[PDB]
């Protein structure tokens, strides 16, 4: 045949792949955290849109940290020969590098060295997925004006900058998982996801704005994070 | 609006 | 006047703007620090490739913690009313969210955080990027096979996963740089930075693997991670 | 090779 690149990874393999979204909102008293209104109306965005991708979304709500642990045990020993990538969605509290289960904290990192190169060989070289709405610290921005590697192949699209909170309506969903799906539902078809996700960073840096009767957190500002150790470009429409 |  | 977009950044002003290098190479004895042997390689590399990008480059050699401090400063107290971007690369060792000083360590925060949004006013909506040759920890990848964010327009592309180790050549340069300058080469006038970056992770990702007499530190593997808050795309060409 |  004629000439070929690839600088894409493959999304044509039979199956877009698994969407699992961990949507804790209501959390054992004894850890004192706060229930997360709003976080429903981001979980059935999220199901929607990535329904709409032809994802098979696996929706799990208020999870201890034994059973996000197990679940994702479960989920990263699946055959997933026939799928193109993997994506997981985590609604909850954290910190920098920590999501909360409803009774405790888990690494991110025990989370994701499931899904290692190593680890998941069936998701050896496809794009592993890690959308993150959750705190990692507690920074208000007051605004202005032969081998491949085992980390490989891996996107992190955190909602807010490393040591800072991250804002969620209570009405409206999060500004991160709102801003991610209208873009998805916009520009899916037409634009590379490191470019959606630029434009997703936009829409919060410049249309949100918080609104608090306490001055420490009133009129504050967020900015996501994307943090890509993907090797190709991600488009999630295929010829 | 809360923070998370 | 016909529809308009502002998808990208402005990069059409009368200057690109500052590339300043800061290459450390040689440390003070009382440190215990080795020296970088390859990295005047790099620094030759960065300052040749960013000059047909056509920035004003400043290569600085071996500067202590406070030298760096001070130079930061005062760069961020310029005037970049008539420039389009900043670029800073950092080349010596390093630890998580650290840098070193020929005498000692610089938060990395303490240095990007002269060019806030809020901090360095002629540079506010301009992308600023923070290129870092330094490790991130000790880990060692085995292989398998107001109105705007004051945090907003930062790009820090490391060249490594949080927590690992960087590798550098000592007679070729870094993994990661080797790969950045050859790829911005290529393809600057061609295609949008994430897409370069993309394009860097796969090299360094698949064709550098470890060579060592020491099985602890052979056939080891490299991932750079890219982490934007950007809210636009970015093209160094322009019209 | 050597690292950072």
């Amino acid at each position: 045949s004629g000439i070929s690149l690839d600088n894409s990874y493959k999304m044509d393999y039979p199956e877009m792949g698994l969407c699992i979204i961990i949507n804790n909102k209501n959390f054992h008293k004894s850890t004192g955290m706060t229930s997360r209104s709003g976080t429903d109306v981001d979980a059935a965005n999220l199901r929607e849109t990535f329904r709409n991708l032809k994802y098979e979304v696996r929706n799990k709500n208020d999870l201890t940290r034994e059973e996000i642990v197990e679940l994702m045990r479960d989920v990263s020993k699946e055959d997933h020969s026939k799928r193109s990538s993997f994506v997981c969605v985590l609604l909850s509290h954290g910190e920098e590098g920590i999501i909360f289960g409803t009774n405790g904290p888990v690494d991110l990192k025990k989370i994701t060295n499931f899904f290692r190169g190593d680890r998941c060989r069936s998701l050896t070289g496809k794009p592993k997925l890690f959308i993150i709405q959750a705190c990692r610290g507690t920074e208000l921005d007051c605004g202005i004006e032969h081998k491949i590697p085992v980390e490989a192949d891996f996107l992190y699209a955190y909602s807010t900058a490393p040591g800072y909170y991250s804002w969620r309506n209570s009405k409206d969903g999060s500004w991160f998982i709102q801003s991610l799906c209208a873009m998805l539902k916009q520009y899916a078809d037409k634009l590379e996801f490191m470019h959606i996700l630029t434009r997703v960073n936009r829409k919060v840096a410049t249309e949100f704005e918080s609104f608090s009767f306490d001055a420490t957190f009133h009129a504050k500002k967020q900015i996501p994070c994307i943090c890509s150790m993907l090797t190709k470009e991600l488009y999630f429409y295929h010829l | 609006d809360e923070v998370d």
